[PDB]
């Protein structure tokens, strides 16, 4: 009833982000197949949409979606009559995607005036949040030249530079393995993130933990990008830590938590022990 | 009229806030069997509390709550007279009979700190028998929230942070720690439980006697060979004693010596505090809060030779073992506290979750 | 479960404790019933809770404290009292030979849902438990039951060392 | 009236001219008590133009000189105070005179008792017979040593901050209490690092990110007292924290003469040659380890709060 309806907003629009078009599925999947309760209805639909969404290997989903199960449960009134709990109260839900739309232009307004002029860049594979960032960054009339890596599962980073070169800035993809090759010639290490977990870690694709331990061994400060949305909610420790189905030749791995200098978001600019301060304030 | 207490032989200049004192004399060799200011059964919980059986955090605290219970179970204010003013000058010179008994471990500070919070709120025109009634409900309802639904929610989040196949060390003594490990065994878990400990104590026989009756297979040894044991260990678990305010694990004699030889080999470190073992004051290091436990206890039965038996003649001769000491913070990965995994500097949060601000 | 009321109507006051917390609130299955669990929105204590809206189908009933600031208590120590002396012998019972195991769950309330509380009216087991102290107070006990009155279950349910009331 | 513009110009010509004066607490009181002159300068309807008037006036003041943070801060917390005035109307004409009077008066009584609450912590955290290292001065270290020097005996080395030498001023001035001080080279730090154990450092600024934007020279006793894993503690109170952010910041570092550094009696080589230095260094915040403040001690990470509570956290547009 909805599940083409996710996957029309996936893969037939590849400009939103997978985490926001779940979220815009669900809230406007608040016209549901009317069960007309607070309780059962919420459970049971939200919790069956988040399983049955599960054939993508993503995990800013299911976080998403518990993030926005977190925001109803807030302002969620009672008054006698079941129009207004949130059938009617749903102009908060309107509200919401739009603020947290508006977030990916308001960590562009944050970190427009943070890149110096000079100061090359290596980056990671794809995101749809290093492109807004650095191109207001470009916007403001600085000049610097970018290094990319390959990123393999796949020939990815030659996507980044076809992107990056319509947007204007010299750019040079580079192998894998030659990180450390060139890992030193960078100012700058700037990482957009799959998801932000509560001790400073950066689960990610393949090649974010080499990043960070080359960011260690030359103490150039390590900088990540992520939104209100994608802050998971797990913990962990090592590299068998995370659940196995989301990463199935692993696809995903799991970077050092403690190394990484400094990150930002909606609620400004954190220091990244301040995670935890801030997921405190989320989930009520 | 006024309790004192003296020092033991040679002792060191760099502790001049906390002093060092033997477990051999009496308590009761300056005041009398009575005594018209100190409660009987305070001198019975304290002299327990002071030669050493009544050892774990947890339960040290209870025994000191179940005291003061005792206390103002009974306790008639005389009349003409103010309920609160009174009752903490009383009180207090009974905590310095504590401190000056065994120095303080501050979680039963933070349960002192509790109990003027309760005595200054009730008020004092308020008819006083059934205040103290529900003074001792509001105490006891306080410690049976805190430590066994704290231990029970630890153990709620120490169902799935142990995986199979792993193993996994501790270290330290409570009853806290029994409680998870038996608790994480019984449900289908397979995985078996190496225990270090240290001297003069082996304290931790005490959670390899529990955890062997548990069921669990085991190995033992001490913490000068825990450099043997870094290549098989795949997590490490510690005690902890008290929480200093940047994240320090103010705990057992050889916490940060493993949690220093954990990350020197790369095994990530994991502890477990509660609630009201938070204090407020802030140090630097070890010289400033730490006990000295026993000297001479430092034996080995092997031959005829105690190779510290005349210590008492020497006097250029001194020795210590500190036992109550700090971590730095950014090794120190995370604690296991009742709010949650929540990592280590982003603890002093909890000092303004008062006032709903 | 001892009403056969299946599902409770509006303004039903129960205290059930909380047992399982939730995102929104905690899981409850009220233990008034069986197979009805709730809702709370915004450890482990009872507390005055009234339930608001309703389903038929699927079974998902709410609740909350919607607005039942300074309501007196003791009728409801009397609803689970009453529901409570109602367990361990009074919901299968039997003309009493009692197989304590289960008895037959289509020949399960032929008397009970009569005479202990989904009676005639509220008033109806108010007047079971002001005249009705036990049937031993008075000892002039009712008529008009299934059986003669109350012949072989007047030894085994209540009437065995004083009736305490 | 005439004599706030002229006033007003009078702390902004006394903040064109550079280093001084006495100190960031005469700052403190002298421009709280303009601010205490400007919201009696004329009424205002509704907050927002008394907001656009102390917003220009604070902009021109952190305009005028970048440098430091002292009098942008106290702006900036003055607007928290009316943004809560305003949130204590509706939660606009009543009596927002006398609050806000009252409210900066409590900031000045609690300014004035800043650094004796310094000398109360103080005492806890140096130990007798121990050596402890300081770069320069603030008077926060003045009050700090001069306490914990009265009932205990230490042994505090001090290597100046010389661009232009004021740290023998602090030599001069807390050796008339004789706690037997040291003074060494800017350049003989990193060995005798062996045989220190504890430092602080008297800083200016500080900023949001936990980082610490103190005179120079601190950054490589900073590394220094990292390779050798000693303690590091820095004596500011919460009073100078900054929300602002480093490189968001275009260049907060200010270079004064060099001058101070080749001296003009230097012949022909000067004309071929760059020469510059900065007073504010820049180091970050993954190094310190205990703060001190007026209400206690917190961790690196915990002055976040401290910002967040303590600054309405969109007044970053000064």
């Amino acid at each position: 009833e909805l599940i083409e309806y996710f996957k029309s907003q996936m893969k037939e629009d590849p400009d939103m982000a997978s985490a926001v078009a779940a979220i815009r599925t669900l809230l406007e999947f608040l016209k549901r197949d009317k069960g007309e309760t607070i309780q059962g209805l919420r459970a049971n639909l939200t919790s069956a949409i988040e399983t049955l969404c599960g054939v993508d290997s993503s995990v800013a989903v299911s976080s998403g979606g518990e993030l926005f199960l977190r925001f109803i449960s807030l302002a969620s009134l009672e008054y006698s009559d079941y129009s207004k709990c949130k059938k009617i109260m749903i102009e908060r839900g309107e509200l919401f995607l739009r603020r947290i739309s508006l977030s990916r232009n308001k960590i562009a307004d944050l970190c427009h005036t943070f890149i110096k002029d000079g100061a090359t860049i290596l980056t990671h594979a794809y995101s749809r949040v290093v492109l807004r960032v650095l191109e207001a960054a470009v916007a403001a009339k600085k000049r610097f030249s970018v290094y990319v890596t390959e990123s393999q599962p796949d020939l990815s980073g030659k996507k980044m530079a076809k992107a990056l070169c319509h947007l204007n800035v010299p750019v040079t993809v580079v192998l894998d393995a030659a990180v450390g090759y060139i890992m030193e010639k960078a100012d700058l290490v700037i990482v957009g993130a799959e998801g932000v977990v509560e001790n400073g870690g950066i689960i990610n694709k393949i090649g974010t933990n080499q990043m960070a331990v080359c960011a260690k061994a030359q103490n150039k400060p390590f900088y990540v990008v992520a939104e209100s949305f994608k802050f998971v909610r797990l913990f962990p420790l090592n590299q068998q830590d995370v659940p196995d189905k989301f990463k199935y030749h692993p696809w995903v791995d799991y970077t050092a938590p403690s190394l990484i200098t400094l990150l930002f978001t909606d609620l400004g600019v954190l220091t990244p022990s301040a995670v935890s301060d801030e997921l405190i304030k989320l989930y009520l | 009229q006024v309790p004192t207490r003296k020092d033991y032989g040679s002792k060191v200049s760099l502790f001049s806030h906390l002093p060092q004192y033997s477990r051999q004399n009496s308590l009761t060799q300056f005041m009398s069997i009575p005594s018209s200011v100190i409660h009987p059964a305070m001198v019975r919980l304290g002299l327990q509390y002071s030669q050493g059986l009544v050892s774990g955090s947890n339960a040290r605290c209870i025994a000191l709550l179940r005291a003061l219970q005792q206390v103002i179970q009974d306790y008639t204010t005389p009349p003409n007279e103010e309920l609160s003013r009174d009752l903490v000058n009383k009180l207090k010179p009974y905590m310095s009979f504590l401190t000056q008994c065994r120095p303080l471990s501050a979680s039963m500070h933070n349960a002192i700190k509790f109990l003027n919070k309760e005595i200054t709120s009730v008020g004092s025109s308020k008819r006083e028998e059934e205040a103290k009634s529900e003074l001792r409900a509001a105490i006891d309802r306080y410690v049976q929230e805190k430590i066994v639904l704290a231990a029970q929610a630890i153990s709620r989040f120490a169902y799935q942070k142990i995986s199979n196949g792993d193993v996994i060390l501790v270290y330290g003594c409570s009853s806290l720690v029994s409680r998870i490990l038996q608790e994480a065994w019984t449900e289908g878990r397979r995985f078996r439980v190496v225990v270090v400990d240290s001297r003069p104590w082996l304290e931790g026989r005490h959670t390899l006697r529990s955890l062997v009756h548990a069921g669990v297979p085991a190995s033992y040894l001490l913490i000068p060979a825990a450099s043997y044991v870094l290549p098989e260990v795949s997590k490490v678990l510690l005690g902890a004693h008290a929480l200093l305010a940047n994240g320090s694990v103010m705990s057992r004699v050889g916490t940060a010596q493993l949690a220093l030889v954990a990350r020197a080999h790369n095994v990530p470190v994991l502890v477990c505090c509660e609630t009201y073992k938070f204090c407020e004051r802030v140090q630097t290091d070890a010289f400033v809060s730490n006990e000295l436990d026993d000297p001479d206890d430092l034996q080995c039965k092997r031959g005829e030779h105690v190779a510290l038996a005349n210590w008492q003649n020497h006097a250029s001769l001194r020795l210590l073992n500190l036992v109550y000491d700090v971590t730095p913070p950014e090794l120190v990965d995370l604690v296991i506290t009742e709010l949650g995994m929540i990592p280590c500097s982003s603890v002093p949060v909890v000092l303004r979750v008062k006032s709903s601000d | 479960r001892f009403y056969q009321h299946k599902f409770p109507e509006v303004e039903d006051v129960v205290m059930v404790n909380v047992r399982s917390i939730a995102e929104m609130g905690a899981y409850v299955s009220l233990l008034e019933y069986n197979n009805i669990e709730g809702m709370i929105l915004l450890i482990g204590r009872n507390e005055c809770v009234v339930v608001i809206r309703v389903d038929k189908e699927k079974g998902y009933i709410d609740l909350s404290k919607r607005r039942v600031s300074p309501e007196e208590a003791i009728k409801c120590e009397d609803k689970f009292t009453k529901s409570k002396t109602v367990y361990s012998i009074l919901r299968h019972v039997a003309e009493v030979l009692e197989y304590t195991k289960d008895e037959q769950l289509e020949s399960l309330f032929q008397r009970t849902a009569w005479v202990f509380d989904d009676k005639y009216k509220r008033p109806g087991y108010g007047a079971y438990d002001a005249f009705k102290h036990a049937v031993s107070d008075p000892s002039i006990l009712d008529s008009l039951d299934l059986n003669e009155d109350e012949r072989e279950v007047l030894i085994n349910n209540i009437n065995r060392r004083l009736t305490p009331q | 009236g005439s004599e706030l513009s002229e006033r007003i110009e009078s702390f902004v010509e006394t903040l064109k001219r550079g280093g001084g004066p006495r100190s960031s607490e005469e700052m403190a009181r002298e421009t709280l008590g303009l601010l205490r002159q400007i919201i009696t300068d004329h009424r205002w309807s509704n907050a927002g133009e008394l907001m656009e008037l102390i917003r220009r006036e604070g902009r021109r003041m952190t305009a005028a000189q970048p440098s430091e943070t002292t009098v942008g801060n106290m702006v900036r917390r003055v607007l928290k105070i009316i943004r809560e005035e305003y949130g204590r109307l509706h939660g606009h004409y009543a009596q927002l005179q006398s609050n806000i009077i009252e409210a900066i008066n409590e900031l000045l009584v609690e300014l004035e008792g800043t650094m004796e609450n310094i000398a109360a912590q103080a005492l806890e955290h140096i130990h007798s017979n121990e050596v402890i290292m300081t770069i320069g001065f603030s008077r926060t270290v003045e009050a700090f040593l001069k306490e914990a020097a009265r009932k205990r005996k230490f042994h505090v080395i001090v290597a100046e901050c010389a661009p232009f030498c004021q740290g023998h001023e602090m030599a001069v001035n807390l050796s008339k209490a004789g706690i037997e001080t040291t003074v060494m080279t800017d350049a003989a730090i990193f060995a005798v690092m062996s045989r220190v154990n504890k430092v602080i450092i008297g800083t200016k600024t500080i900023l949001a990110n936990g980082a610490l934007r103190a005179v120079t020279g601190t950054h490589t006793l900073a590394l220094a007292a990292k390779h050798h894993s000693t303690p590091l503690i820095v004596c500011a109170p919460m009073f100078k924290l900054s929300p602002q952010f480093p490189n968001e910041e275009d260049s907060f570092h200010k270079f004064v003469a060099p001058e101070e550094v080749l001296p003009f009696t230097e012949g022909d080589i000067l004309e071929k040659v760059s020469v510059h230095c900065p007073v504010f260094d820049y180091v970050p915040p993954e190094l310190i380890t205990l703060f001190i403040s007026n209400i206690g001690g917190n961790a690196p990470s915990y002055i976040y709060r401290l910002m967040s509570e303590l600054y309405h956290p969109d007044d970053h547009v000064l």
